[PDB]
């Protein structure tokens, strides 16, 4: 067979495999940006569900105390 | 000497504390710190009457809603505030403060007050409010609101320049002096 | 002249262009993460100091009211 | 009948409240809520003496450090706690709680208590403590600490199983009954 025919086929395949190294490259970059935040939030929450609880308790106690003053 | 109780409410950061401190302590609070609750006293004379004004400061912070009702008992007059540089705090007058006050202080004279009058013509303020496509509150707007919520009267002021401060309290006292 | 040919040349620039498309999709996905985290941590920081301030004030007021050596 | 005041302190979440509620209310608090401060009462008899035990609960939370001194005045006995499933809360005994108590309650009998005794042989606890290369506190460690800080005595317990609860308070009462 002619070499030209083959070189062309091999090129349509690389450019093709390259397109698969994109769609499954982006699908990849997803967990990166998705994980780094799927815990960057859940981390900022625990930290606020803590301060918020201490805030509420102090407030309620103040109310209890003043209603008794 | 008639002893009268005044309570002030309104959105957080709208100027309640500075207004009370300027009038009772002759000074202007420097730094802003959300109020839990505090109490001041001040002397005033109107209609030829000597009056010791008890000033109850309250929290505008939603998070402190729980404590506010502790200040409302036996109130002679209420100063319901909003900031002239914040249309949002104005909308909160009929949406929150009015229903709450009329529940805890039935038939208590309400003086609607518009703080920070000095910002009405401030470029930075108009500039900023422009971003949210808003503009400082107009006097007609505050008066409208006063009538709408059935206030004893409307008064604008600036604890910064002292303009109107006196009128606010002479009106409130007269109100607390009705019958 | 040269050894280059019609069809190979077209599929070559096409490989190239397709590659550049990826170089750009990245530099853009980055400056997207760089802002997302930015504005996120920005709020999630002014979000906590807010609760922390309200906590401290209530606590101090409780003390002030309860405390006899003050 | 005699009245005696007992105050309890120690790291947050180490079991102070559950210990007091089980002993005074006959129940085990289901959900955990940081304590600001609370006060309970309970009756007990030791060596043939009726004693009304006033139980002052305090916050273990650092954020509430400022309120604790409000409970310390006129204390007859102190229960200084730590959790058997937390070596860290043990280290905080000489590092924080001891210096503070000896400053506010000079010469007041200190009963060192190790809560959550039921976790000493719990696999989940042993496994989790293994990650930080630690292990539940051993009775010897508690005794040494008691002697080191000059406590009136040491006592281990579990508000969960009720084991030792009684001894903790009979020892504290005796201590508050010295002279
Ligand atoms: N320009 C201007 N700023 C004012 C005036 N009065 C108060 N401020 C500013 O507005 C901010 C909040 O004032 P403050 O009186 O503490 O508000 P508040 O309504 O009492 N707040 P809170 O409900 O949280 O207790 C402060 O930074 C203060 O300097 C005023 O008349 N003019
Ligand atoms: N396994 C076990 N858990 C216990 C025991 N006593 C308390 N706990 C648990 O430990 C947690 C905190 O208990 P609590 O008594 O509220 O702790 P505290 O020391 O009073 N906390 P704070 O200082 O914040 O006020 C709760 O979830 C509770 O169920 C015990 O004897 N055994
Ligand atoms: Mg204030
Ligand atoms: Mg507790």
């Amino acid at each position: 067979g002619s070499m030209l025919t083959k070189d062309i086929e091999i090129l349509r395949r690389e450019n093709e495999e390259l397109t698969e190294k994109m769609k499954k490259a982006e699908e990849e970059y997803k967990l990166e940006k998705e994980e780094e935040i799927s815990n960057l939030k859940a981390a900022f929450e625990k930290n606020i569900n803590t301060e918020r609880t201490l805030k509420t308790q102090a407030v309620n106690k103040l109310a209890e105390i003043m209603n008794r003053k | 000497a008639i002893r009268k109780k005044l309570v002030i409410v309104g959105d957080g950061a709208c100027g309640k504390t500075c207004l009370l401190i300027v009038f009772s302590k002759d000074q202007f609070p420097e730094v802003y710190v959300p109020t839990v609750f505090e109490n001041y006293v001040a002397d005033i004379e109107v209609d030829g009457k000597q009056v010791e004004l008890a000033l109850w400061d309250t929290a505008g912070q939603e998070d402190y809603d729980r404590l506010r009702p502790l200040s409302y008992p036996d109130t002679d007059v209420i100063l319901m505030c909003f900031s002239i540089d914040s249309p949002d705090s104005l909308e909160n007058i009929p949406e929150k403060w009015t229903p709450e006050v009329k529940h805890f202080c039935p038939n208590v004279p309400i003086i609607l007050v518009g703080n920070k009058k000095d910002l009405r013509n401030d470029e930075h303020t108009r500039r900023e409010l422009a971003k949210m496509k808003q503009e400082p509150v107009k006097p007609e707007e505050g008066r409208d609101m006063a009538n709408r919520i059935g206030a004893f009267g409307y008064m604008e002021c600036s604890a910064k320049t002292k303009d109107g401060v006196r009128e606010v309290f002479e009106m409130a006292t007269r109100a607390a002096l009705q019958a």
